[PDB]
């Protein structure tokens, strides 16, 4: 709800001028609990009052937050505003204390005012914080108008032993020592305060953030019998964090998950028996945000009746999208059927399982299939992963004579275990079914059946025109991965190799080679959701590989500035390195600059006019600006890049349309 | 095996003091809430005060600003509840509660609920105490008896605020038994009666004995009803 | 603020009953009921929306509907037929609900009424108490009127009402008077008008002081 | 056209069929689909000749379209339904002033929002507020709804699809008739002017766009004017400010770095006045008319894909923060300027 009117009352003295200063929650406010904590956190920790009750109240439709106000009595001497800024006697001397000079001096005559004893219920207070004394009860001998305000307290014997029972985690030696009231000393009650809060922060540092204190006592006798409780997780569940989903209520569909339970089990670090060691919960969501699926996560404690230190954690869980299908259809007269189409599903059957089939066309003749499926972790087994992609690419390239038009139809599939969470080794095959295309009207056969092609009239044989042919290549691959988070990464390695060698038929048949490194790193930027990112590419091939399957740079992909196919080759090294700014949550400002070139490329098409040779040589460079936008439909990817330095292509910006 | 016992009620004149006592029975006042609330008789419930420990928190709800004190210590595990200068509305049962707030991490202290409740006791503030039951022979002249219809009684008037029982020939005819319970006498007692049903064919020559306790006044006399 | 509930309540073993409790506070408001058992103590079964982890049959349950909130109890069972009530949490300000009680639906009878008329006792100690009595008019429904001297009573009766009985489960309203001796005497019929949804028409009870 | 479906939200679906050369006479012909999650569709089938052939500068035109306008923060007005088939005719005095007339004939009904209004036995309706029933009348409205209009226009743009300098100012009076809940007559009158000069360097071209208009009292609440989205007021809900007194004026500074993108740098504010309004969701109503105006700033991308134009908004609601939203995103073709 809104707030209409921050009407304070009990602050007769202390400004409300400095306190709407200094309190955020002024009129046409959200509230939310985090807000109004983080408020009392800060008005709590301002010092410019000792006891607060902010109470907020409906008015009007929105929020009338009143603050109750006890404020103390040091803090008028800033002169910046300030706080709350015949009587004879005090009588009953106490024993161990004079309670005259103590009084008179700290308290009384000051603080105590002759009368109006809430200074004085605030000098018993600071006689606590010395701990002195026990309890304190004015008896106000009102006499003829003077009075005697008789002060009956009761005072803090020292204490004789300390005692803790169940700490069972940090041995009572170091306990004691961290401990401030010692034996010999006044009982003091403050300091027993501030002492079990030392005590609790001890336990937090030692990695135990879920201890509470229970008993802080102190009998007759002097013995302090301290009491800890330690909070050993008895049984874990898990259910959807059900927030303020506006527009949905608490129906079975809604708070049930659809990701079955195995994988969150399987996930969980958190074990029955350990006293809640926070850093194997920081584990735990660190795996569930690597997941991908989820957005947030949060722990919370549950007392089971019956058993003291048995706690039910209880874990929530939010779930981002699970299925998706994002389009954008172009068409009429220019271009052709400029359809992007996706049918994306990431978590589907809900068993973490990748599945989606993706439709593409473009002007320049292409066209793309892909249904691609993924298990990155079997039901019930060893951390092996699983699943195959069928794709199909009718790509064209008009600028080659001999490969105008080339079809593929391909079934890959991959299978891996992984070595740990962070290396994964996996053997993938694939077969291929290519048919190559020449460009018409380019290329002249003769009756003898051969093929040349005309340059500066005279006729060259050419051959491998119109070729199809099968593809069969197994690959084994290693993969690095410790990032985050896959979809929005900030900070992590990842690092792919896969070493490639398989058998093509057609025009020279025989078996190919073929190796790949990918590197992939990100770390902390200039400021806060600025990430640099880095990314280098390299690979080699045999010159055994037939032209179709040779290594392309450019395009949107590998090197911006440049058309796609702008470097073909054997030999491929590009290296990219970005700098992603987060600025909000669904736009993003990327400004990246990318280099590379292939080479050795030794092809029969002589449309390829910038065969290179010389390994790290006539690098091309690029640079631009790119927009990185999350809509609220789906990831969308804006590029415009500037060829600069070796200024080979004369075009000038371009554009690049992705996910 | 977590249960609360209070003590140190009493009987009181109006304006006087009195200290009620809670004690835990397993638990430990340092991390608990305990509540004291009061149900007036015949009325419903209606919160007192509360004392967080752990906190230092201690108001109390509306209508003892001023008046009483809610002190807890956990040397002896127990709760004290101060009285003074009580009034007409303060004559009822008080009943110490336990709050729990269902996170296991004790820094939360919020109530979210009372589970623990205590058993309970009696205060009374009302004045001119310590005085006979002065019970009234009630003898109603029959010449109703109908059969099952009779209704006998034994009224009892001006009597010291206390349970006090009626019989019925030592309750052996307690058919149709209708004994009320007690109500203020207007001024400053309490007053009740009783109905029993017989049939015709007794008559009223059946021999119908009625008893009375004034047990805290040790008082305790023993009637009888004729036609 | 002042939690206000419908007092009054009737159903029937196997009923399904519900129990609005009015409230004006915040997001952050949590309510928590008590089937206060009529003789010895109330007991917690709801926590803000969800019930107690320990007591109850899976039957006690219910949800906030904005500013109200309401309980669904399930086939009612004799050992739940109690007194309910309603409590809110704000910022350490507890609030109690008038409470509701819950008691078995049946049907009427008639009762049988006397007029008992001081003896010598009272008559010389200067007071009038004159009693009738309603039994087995379960559907308790209470409204009494009085009469002396054959015209008119006001405000001298006092009410003592016994709620259901263990077998019977029906009522017995009684209703006493305390008058000066100097309007016992000078008044000439005693009686006491009794009607009500049970009772039908209003059935005249007569006493013309000449009690030989 | 660009769909996204699947959970979540609905078929988010804005396709067209703009067609501004059709059957080679220079007349404009298009369909328009939309649809949102906000339970919005629509349609618009327009036709506009800016001269018969063989005539004396008269235009003609006519566009029948369908808006099932969707606002779930209005309790009386939850959903609204729209069926309209207007026609305009003009004459120009010149190549730069045009006189036309233009009328209109609107199906209406109106819907409130379910589980928050009850009707009692008696067949009226009553609105729980702090534990009290309001009469509340309207409810369930179904109405026609006819109306002309003749509007004066004055342009002076070099170019339409992408302006650079020149002056734009449009002036309409409307006064119609409409049926349902008040039957009687309504007025409207509505000026919005447009200009544009050379800004700081080139390609930088400064846009000042100041939308102003007055209503009667006696219009229905649904034709009332609305202030917000990305049409009118950015940094704010659509249909933040509502009433009978419109006045928004905005300023741009649009850069044209290259033939396929544009930076933009807006600044806009305004603010409705005098609703007076049944439905009690309007908590904002505010009287003395050129006050609490709210103010927006911020940055936008208008870039021209190859596929056809397209806009990117991103405004802050800067000096006077009635709402605490921050960021606001929109999506939309050619310009608002």
């Amino acid at each position: 709800l809104p707030i209409k009117s921050v009407e304070v009352v009990n602050n007769q003295q202390v400004p409300a001028s400095l306190i709407k200063n200094t309190l955020k929650l002024k009129e046409g406010a959200k509230f939310s609990t985090e807000a109004l904590l983080a408020d009392f956190n800060a008005l709590k920790e301002t010092g410019y009052f000792e006891d607060v009750i902010l109470q907020p109240v409906s008015y009007d439709g929105g929020v009338r937050i009143v603050v109750d106000v006890v404020e103390k009595e040091n803090v008028v001497d800033l002169l910046k505003e300030k706080g709350v800024a015949v009587l004879s006697s005090v009588k009953f001397t106490g024993n161990k204390r004079v309670t005259t000079s103590e009084l008179l001096d700290i308290t009384q005559l000051k603080a105590g005012e002759y009368f109006s004893r809430s200074r004085v219920e605030d000098a018993q207070r600071r006689l606590l914080a010395t701990g002195k004394f026990s309890e304190v009860r004015p008896d106000a001998q009102v006499a003829n108008g003077k009075m005697a305000l008789s002060f009956e307290v009761v005072e803090n014997p020292i204490v004789k032993s300390v005692i803790i029972t169940g700490n069972n985690t940090i041995p009572t030696s170091t306990i004691m020592s961290e401990l401030t009231t010692k034996p010999g000393s006044v009982q003091n009650y403050n300091n027993l305060r501030e002492d079990r809060d030392k005590i609790l922060g001890l336990y937090q540092a030692q990695g135990y953030t879920l201890v509470n204190i229970t008993d802080m006592s102190t009998d007759e006798n002097g013995t302090l019998h301290i009491s800890i409780v330690e909070g050993i997780v008895r049984r874990i569940e898990v259910k959807k964090m059900v927030t303020k989903q506006k527009g949905n209520r608490r129906t079975p569909n809604d708070d049930v998950l659809k990701t079955k339970d195995y994988v969150i089990d399987r996930e969980i670090e958190i074990q029955p028996g350990k006293i809640f060691n926070v850093k194997e919960y920081d584990a735990t969501v660190d795996n569930l945000m690597r997941l991908g699926i989820f957005k947030n996560v949060k722990y919370e404690a549950r007392s089971i009746p019956g058993d003291p230190e048995g706690i039910d954690l209880i874990l929530l869980i939010d779930e981002d999208r699970t299925a998706e299908l994002q389009g954008g259809v172009a068409y009429g007269s220019e271009t052709g059927f400029l359809g992007t189409l996706s049918l994306k599903d990431s978590n589907w059957r809900g068993k973490n399982q990748q599945f989606g089939f993706t439709f593409e066309k473009s002007n320049k003749n292409y066209t793309g299939f892909a249904l691609d499926f993924y298990d990155p972790w079997i039901k019930d087994t060893d951390r092996v992963s699983w699943g195959w992609g069928a794709y199909r690419t009718s790509y064209g390239d008009e600028d080659s004579i001999l490969f105008h038009e080339i079809d593929t139809i391909g079934f890959r599939t991959n299978i891996g275990k992984g070595l740990g969470k962070n290396f994964t080794l996996s053997l993938g095959t694939k077969v291929e079914y290519i048919k190559e295309k020449h460009e018409d009207g380019k290329l002249r056969q003769a009756n003898n059946g051969k093929w040349y092609y005309k340059e500066k009239n005279k006729w060259r044989e050419i051959e491998g025109v119109d070729d199809k042919y099968w593809l069969w290549s197994i690959y084994p691959y290693i993969s690095y991965d410790t990032r985050n988070n896959y979809l929005n990464p900030t900070s992590g390695f990842y690092g792919k190799f896969q070493v490639e060698a398989g058998h093509a038929g057609g025009y020279k048949s025989g078996n190919f080679g073929n190796a790949t490194l990918e590197l992939r790193t990100y770390h902390k930027g200039l400021f806060k959701n600025n990430i640099f990112a880095y990314k280098v590419v390299g690979g080699v091939a045999t010159n055994n590989t037939k032209e179709s399957q040779k290594f392309w740079v450019g395009g949107g992909n590998s090197l911006r500035g440049y058309d796609g196919g702008f470097f073909k080759g054997s030999q491929k090294l590009v290296a990219t390195i970005e700098n992603r700014t987060q600025l909000n949550d669904i736009i993003g400002l990327v400004v990246f600059a990318d280099a590379g070139r292939a080479w050795k490329q030794n092809g029969r098409d002589p449309s390829y006019t910038r065969d290179n040779s010389r390994f790290g040589h006539n690098i091309g460079t690029t640079a631009g600006v790119g927009i990185r936008l999350n809509t609220p439909i789906g990831p969308l990817r804006f590029d415009f890049g500037w060829p600069v330095g070796n200024k080979m292509d004369d075009d000038g910006m371009k554009f690049y349309f992705n996910m | 095996e977590v249960q609360l016992v209070e003590s140190g009620g009493g009987l009181v004149q109006p304006g006087g003091s009195l200290r009620l006592s809670c004690a835990a029975s397993g638990f430990n006042v340092y991390s608990s809430s305990i509540h004291w609330v009061r149900q007036a008789p015949g009325k419903g419930l209606e919160w007192v005060a509360s004392i967080y420990s752990y906190y230092g928190s201690t108001y109390y709800a509306d209508s003892v600003k001023g008046r009483f004190t809610i002190s807890a210590d956990t040397s002896k595990n127990t709760a004290y509840l101060q009285m003074n200068s009580l009034r007409a509305e303060d004559t009822a049962v008080y009943y110490c509660a336990r709050g729990y707030s269902s996170y296991w991490l004790k820094s939360h202290q919020w109530p979210y609920g009372f589970d623990y409740w205590g058993q309970g006791t009696l205060v009374t503030v009302s004045s001119a105490s310590t005085k006979g039951p002065s019970v009234f022979p009630l003898a109603p002249s029959s010449k109703s008896t109908s059969g099952g219809t009779a209704a006998l009684g034994c009224l009892v008037k001006d009597y010291f605020p206390e349970p006090v029982t009626v019989s019925w020939n030592s309750g052996a005819l307690t058919s149709g038994v209708h004994t009320f319970p007690a109500v203020l006498q207007s001024s400053g007692l309490y007053s009740l009666s009783s109905v029993v049903t017989v049939p015709s064919s007794s008559l009223g020559t059946q021999t119908y004995i009625c008893n009375v306790n004034h047990k805290p006044s040790n008082t305790k006399v023993d009637k009888k009803v004729e036609p | 603020q002042m939690t206000q509930s419908p007092s009054s309540l009737s159903a029937s073993v196997g009923d399904r009953v519900t129990i609005t409790c009015r409230a004006s506070q915040s997001v952050s408001s949590a309510v928590a009921w008590y089937q206060q058992k009529p003789g010895k103590a109330p007991k917690l079964l709801i926590y803000s929306a969800s019930s107690l982890y320990s007591g109850v049959p899976s039957r006690f349950s219910g949800s906030r509907s904005g500013t109200d909130f309401t309980l669904t109890i399930s086939s009612l069972q004799p050992e739940d037929f109690a007194t309910y009530y309603c409590q809110q949490f704000s910022q350490r300000l507890v609030t109690f609900g008038q409470g509701t009680k819950v008691e078995i639906k049946r049907t009427v009878a008639a009762p049988s009424v006397f007029i008992f008329p001081p003896s010598d006792s009272q008559l010389k100690s200067g007071t009038a108490s004159v009693v009738c009595l309603l039994n087995n008019f379960y559907p308790r429904e209470a409204k009494v009127q009085w009469k002396v001297d054959n015209a008119l009573q006001s405000g001298n009766s006092q009410e003592s009402v016994t709620e259901q009985d263990s077998k019977d489960s029906t009522y017995s309203l009684s209703s006493t008077l305390t008058l000066s001796k100097a309007d016992y005497e000078k008044h000439k019929v005693y009686a006491c008008e009794v009607t009500h949804q049970g009772l039908s028409s209003p059935v005249t009870k007569s006493f013309n002081r000449g009690e030989c | 056209g660009g769909v996204a479906y699947g959970s979540e939200t609905g078929f988010l679906g804005t396709l067209s069929l703009k067609d501004s050369n059709w059957r080679g006479k220079n007349q404009q012909f298009g369909f328009t689909f939309e649809k949102s999650n906000k339970n919005y569709t629509g349609f618009a089938l327009d036709f506009y000749d800016p001269w018969i052939k063989d005539t004396d500068r008269v235009s003609w035109g006519w566009g029948a379209y369908r808006t099932s306008y969707g606002d779930e923060d209005s309790i009386l007005f939850h959903e609204i339904d729209t069926i309209g088939f207007r026609t305009n005719i003009g004459k120009g005095l010149g190549k730069n002033f045009t006189l036309s007339l233009g009328t209109k004939v609107e199906y209406i009904k109106e819907k409130h929002e379910d589980g928050k209004l009850r009707q009692a036995n008696n067949g009226k309706w009553y609105y729980k507020e702090k534990n009290k029933w309001r009469e509340i009348e309207g409810v369930d409205d179904k109405y026609w709804l006819w109306s002309i209009y003749p509007y004066i226009s004055y342009d002076t743009r070099n170019n339409y699809l992408n302006p650079t300098s020149g002056f734009y100012g449009k002036f309409q009076v409307e006064a119609g008739h409409a049926g349902g809940y008040k039957s009687g007559n309504f007025g409207n009158a509505t000026l919005e002017l447009r200009t544009y000069h050379k800004g700081l360097f080139k390609n930088n071209i400064f846009a000042y766009k100041v939308v102003g208009g007055v209503a009667t009292n006696n219009t229905k609440e649904s034709q009332k004017f609305w202030v917000g989205g990305g049409n009118s007021l950015r940094g704010y809900d659509g249909g933040f400010f509502k009433g009978s007194q419109k006045l928004v004026a905005t300023i741009e500074n649009r850069t044209q770095l290259n033939d396929i993108i544009g930076l933009v740098v807006f600044a806009d504010a305004g603010r409705a006045w005098k609703q007076n309004g049944r439905d009690p969701s309007y908590t904002r109503d505010n009287s003395r008319f050129g006050h609490n105006i709210g103010t927006t700033a911020g940055v936008g991308i208008r870039l021209n894909t190859p596929i056809g134009p397209l806009r990117f908004d991103f405004g802050w609601p800067v000096g006077n923060k009635m709402d605490d939203d921050g960021m606001k995103f929109y999506f939309n073709m050619g310009q608002s300027f």
